[PDB]
């Protein structure tokens, strides 16, 4: 769970 | 605005062109990123330096600068190595000083 909601592959 | 709020904007503007996702547009919060106010005790991001220097919060480049450096190490300590987060972080914190300090 250490990590961001989205991986900010945009 | 003063001559350095001047020059802080103009940093801050080129600085926020090496972002263009905006993943350090705003800050982080908990939901977005589980335990990170766990990890991370002194928070920073963009936004929050641009209200700093309309506020007249910054007494020289050194200070702008640590902001600076101080959002960048904190998506570098949260985040693994391997994301896009830690990856960006260490590409534009480089960068970035390098473009400041010419």
């Amino acid at each position: 769970g250490r990590g961001k909601g989205g991986k900010g592959l945009g | 605005s003063t001559p350095i709020q001047q020059l802080l904007e103009h940093f801050l503007r080129q600085l926020q062109r090496k972002d263009p996702h905006g993943f350090f547009a705003f800050p982080v919060t908990d939901a977005i990123a589980p335990g990170y106010s766990m990890i991370i005790k002194h928070p920073m991001d963009f936004g929050t330096m641009k209200d700093k220097i309309v506020a007249n919060e910054y007494k020289s480049v050194t200070e702008f600068k640590a902001d600076f450096k101080l959002m960048c190490d904190n998506a570098m300590t949260y985040n693994r190595p391997d994301t896009v987060y830690y990856k960006l972080a260490k590409k534009i914190l480089h960068a970035g000083f390098k473009m400041m300090s010419k």
